[PDB]
């Protein structure tokens, strides 16, 4: 009835921030742009959505409080209790319809909205359940999160495939024209599920790794997946849809292998791109023995002309690229040798580490 | 014109 | 007649990024997009403008060059320029209509406007000339650009009065509400004289102080004004009109002195503007024996109320203020201690830093 | 309202 808690700034503020995430669209419901706090037994939980996703941030209580619930601006809010001096006892409580704010001779007066208006992700039960480290997880997501697709119709594309297979996790992201695909070992005999994370949802989730060493505990649902880091659970609806098979879009016989260091392959698509169409980014490739040529041009008739010494055997060919597509690639690799398995001037081309499997780009040309 | 995967 | 150099990249790039320093608005004239290049006995000069002003870099060419001129597109030749690898020999050249950046086996083909159709600004004499560190020159910038007015119809405000006067040179920036005048000694008999700098000139000049050594040469005409830093020389016209007097502006005689620590104030202020009117941003100041109260109330009524222990001895009262424009003055002094010298509640308040003189700001209250 | 300084 009467919600009260004191705590200390630095036990808020990571977790203000972490639980402010979903936060930040254009005005809808008006308690969508409010934390919900939750006084209960010994915890404080905080929470922030979006309707599609949460994050619930709990806070355990040492010093004398009360319990009960409220919302508040999330932005105000996270600015009072950052705004505080380092070391600063954070008293809250409700007055009213008022949450109050005071530490030292500083009181902030803010407006609430009930905690019954709160939307609150339906109930569900789990039927996958694993932990990996952190760590695992920033590398499946970082190596193919740029290939997810942004307002496609087809909406299960603006979204990532996490894919669970015998002891492996794998992500795989898709628009179309370009596909990223990455699988890591998680130690631990794994159901086979696929779900399809919101491109919001993976945003939040790479977010939420913190770097350190807690491990990251996912749960999947039929509709829902939840991820639990430290104090931090984000839990996401899924999207629903069939993602496509990546099995089916590696190309099935590469009969034209090329293999460049990453950086000068890159530092030359970039500068290629500087005089490639702004809007359609078009790059040709002339892959001759032991060379790569990269040429753009663009309609004031600016033309660029890169020259690589590669390695390369197979036969003369010449395919057409969007440069954006490539430079994605090259930039999520970072690695030291790259290899170009290709076909023919129509198919799809495979990019990957020299080095490593782990991960697999899949880029179709254009007719160019 | 971009080609598409599928 | 054909143009060309060959420059190392390390000896184009600063320079390429200077002169295209006042580039960027919206696309009027095509060759304002563009950088002059001239190639003139020993010399390559590149000249970037906007019309209102220009930045001219003199790049000395060791290397083997014919003499002339052209204009290419300042971003993409910076971008092909900052693209190529540490070291790279930048070879350009003039090819019919097209100017050839070559480095390497990268080839690049800019298109070029001729460079009789190049803007330069009209010959001027100038009145008066001095020489002073950079360090001076950013501390009379950086105390006051942020009084100066954006886009007020009063067009000499939307500038910053530059005064030599003695030994002194002298910034006033102000907008009618706030005012801020910094005095630096520069070590040489000047001439009383005072000109108008473009805010947008204002911006360029502190962006050519490198934080090094070499000083800066000012050279001011009835019209313009020039700066030379290094191989840098900063040209703009100045500003008509009558500037205030800050003499006239300065509270006559403050009855009332306070004095608070610099970084409590700021961060008082700071966390009371998250509760002020986000659009008129007005906070109350309550003065009282040894004691500042700042209070803040928005159209939510949610309201903010901050209490500092502060030296004062004068009479009780109530002035309110713009928060921005107070913030404003508390991150521009960055000292220990402040001092605010007040006369009633509808009378400008002036505030300094408690060490210092050298710089003086002035704000007016709002009737709150 | 903001009061002016001249
Ligand atoms: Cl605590
Ligand atoms: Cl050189």
């Amino acid at each position: 009835s009467h919600m009260k808690f004191t705590v200390e700034r630095e036990h808020l503020l990571k977790p203000l921030q972490q639980v402010s995430g979903p936060l930040g669209g254009r005005p809808t419901l008006p308690i969508l742009g409010n934390l919900l706090l939750q006084v209960a037994d010994g915890t404080l939980s905080l929470t922030g959505t979006d309707l599609e996703m949460e994050m619930v941030a709990r806070v355990a209580l040492v010093q004398p409080h009360e319990p009960g619930a409220t919302t508040v601006p999330a932005r105000k809010f996270f600015d009072i209790c950052r705004g505080l001096p380092e070391g600063a006892e954070i008293a809250v409580q409700l007055e009213g319809e008022r949450m109050l704010v005071r530490s030292g001779r500083s009181r902030f007066s803010l407006s609430t909205l009930p905690a019954a208006d709160f939307p609150n992700l339906d109930d569900w039960q789990s039927e996958v359940e694993f932990t990996l480290p952190q760590a695992t997880m920033k590398r499946l997501i970082e190596a193919t999160q740029f290939s997810m697709a942004h307002q496609d119709v087809r909406y299960y594309l603006n979204g990532m495939l996490f894919e669970t297979e015998g002891e492996e996790l794998r992500t795989v992201a898709t628009d179309g024209h370009r596909l990223a695909v990455c699988s890591m070992p998680i130690g631990q005999s794994l159901p086979s599920h696929s779900v399809i994370v919101p491109r919001k949802g993976v945003i939040e989730l790479m977010r939420m790794l913190d770097g350190g060493d807690n491990p990251l505990r996912v749960q999947i649902g039929s509709n829902n997946i939840r991820a639990h880091v430290g104090d931090f659970i984000f839990t996401s609806k899924l999207v629903d849809g069939r993602f496509p098979d990546y099995r089916r879009v590696l190309p099935k016989n590469p009969d034209k292998h090329l293999e460049a260091g990453c950086d000068l392959l890159k530092q030359a698509f970039a500068r290629a791109a500087i005089l490639s169409n702004e809007k359609f980014r078009g790059v040709r490739l002339y892959v001759s023995e032991n060379q790569l040529k990269i040429t753009a041009n663009n309609p004031e008739q600016e033309e660029a002309e890169e020259i690589l010494d590669v390695t390369y055997s197979g036969a003369e060919m010449e395919i057409g690229f969007n440069v954006s597509y490539v430079l994605d690639v090259l930039n999520a690799l970072k690695c030291e040798n790259v290899r170009m398995m290709l076909t023919d001037s129509v198919s799809s081309v495979q990019i990957e580490d020299a080095a490593s499997q782990s991960a697999a780009y899949v880029v179709m040309p254009m007719r160019l | 014109r971009q080609a598409x995967l599928f």
